[PDB]
């Protein structure tokens, strides 16, 4: 409500947005009538680019999984043919917040091979998921490490597991379980859990 | 005790069992008194030895690299996988598989489980560097031919009685079933 629009946007021939009504309006046209809720999104977008600028408020881009914008897609035509990312009216749009044309505020991404199309699975470095387009898209941009858990973090996961009674085994609270638990796992996070879920 | 015909080879006389069972029960007999010297040698005349001694695992020499860090090098096969892993004597339990994590390299916790199972059996999880090279075969005759080499190229750290130990868990011996014609 605090935030509106600066143009009219037209939906169909009945119906459009007028210039400074609240933003909410425009989501509330993507949530109602699904037809116009791609071009919901995107006005969105456009909006809170743009106001960030001005100063009105600050805008976080948080984008997990950012590596599909600039990969390939599965979605087929109806003559069978392979479609181009940038052709989504969705992701075409989300490209223009990850260019750093604009102030008031950070974008935040991260990875992922989790779910990517056409990567082998122990591909993690930036290059290699995001493509020559991708890097080129995101370069300059800082790149943050995210490494297994050290012993501290390790011990810190179990105890709080143990805290939660979420291991049942009578081995696990001892040291011999710890330790086989951290050479099944080493130290990996999504392992350590998997592994801690059934015992 | 000495078997009755290389008895009857030492006496040149042919020779019934009864009478070799009494020969050996005075033998028995003897051996249960307080046997001096000359005792003992005579009952040695009559008893040979048992060279079946299976506690002949050949432990790897140590080797010491250009850093001066002391390891042993190992080879093992499982079906079609044969791999050659060096075991280093001090680490923090890294374990490189064809230059890749272990945990990347074998993605399924039934072969992590089998490469635990020699360092856990003798109680030195996170105490050792593996450095291991394996080819061919599948994934579960990979890990189980890394098995093998890690617990050969570990036999070199530990004691006798761990490496027996070992080889009783069967941790120590080249499977042989392999697919037949
Ligand atoms: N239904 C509707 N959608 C709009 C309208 N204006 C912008 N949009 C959508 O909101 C997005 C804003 O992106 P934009 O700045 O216009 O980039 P452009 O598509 O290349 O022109 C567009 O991609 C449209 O999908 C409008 O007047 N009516």
């Amino acid at each position: 409500n605090q935030i509106k629009v600066q143009e009219k946007y037209v939906w169909n021939k009945r119906e459009s947005t007028e210039k400074g009504s609240p933003l909410g309006e425009v989501v509330e046209q993507g949530i109602t009538r699904v037809r116009n809720a791609t071009d919901a999104v995107g006005i969105v977008l456009k909006e809170l680019k743009r106001q960030s600028s001005l100063g009105m408020f600050h805008l976080l881009v948080a984008v997990d999984g950012i590596n599909a914008l600039w990969g390939r897609t599965t979605l087929k035509r109806e003559d069978k043919s392979p479609i181009a990312p940038e052709e989504l009216a969705l992701v075409h749009n989300l490209r223009k917040m990850m260019k750093n044309d604009w102030h008031g505020g950070a974008i935040v991404s991260a990875l992922s091979q989790t779910g990517s199309l056409f990567k082998p699975r122990k591909a993690y470095l930036p290059q290699e998921l995001l493509g020559k387009e991708g890097f080129d898209a995101l370069d300059p941009f800082i790149p943050i490490l995210v490494s297994n858990y050290n012993p501290k973090e390790f011990e810190s996961c179990i105890q709080y597991y143990l805290e939660n009674n979420w291991l049942q085994h009578e081995k696990a609270p001892t040291e011999e379980g710890k330790k086989e638990l951290l050479f099944l796992s080493n130290a990996n996070p999504s392992l350590l859990e998997r592994h801690c879920a059934y015992l | 005790w000495l078997i009755k015909e290389e008895l009857e080879e030492m006496l040149v006389e042919k020779l019934s069992d009864l009478d070799y069972m009494q020969f050996i029960r005075l033998l028995e007999k003897l051996l249960t008194s307080q046997c001096g010297a000359a005792e003992e040698e005579f009952v040695q005349r009559f008893r040979r030895s048992v060279t079946l001694e299976s506690k002949k695992q050949l432990i790897e020499p140590v080797q010491y690299d250009e850093q001066g860090m002391a390891f042993s090098k190992s080879e093992g096969k499982r079906k079609t996988a044969k791999a050659e892993a060096i075991v280093y004597k001090h680490g923090s339990g890294r374990i490189k598989v064809n230059g890749i994590d272990y945990q990347l390299y074998f993605p399924i916790t039934q072969d992590r489980e089998q490469l635990m199972f020699p360092f856990h059996f003798v109680d030195r999880l996170g105490k050792h560097d593996v450095t291991c090279t394996v080819s061919g075969g599948g994934r579960s005759a990979q890990a189980g031919a890394i098995r093998l080499a890690m617990a050969k190229a570990l036999c070199s750290f530990v004691t006798e009685d761990e490496v027996e130990w070992m080889r009783q868990a069967g941790l120590l011996t080249t499977d042989p079933r392999v697919r037949e014609r």
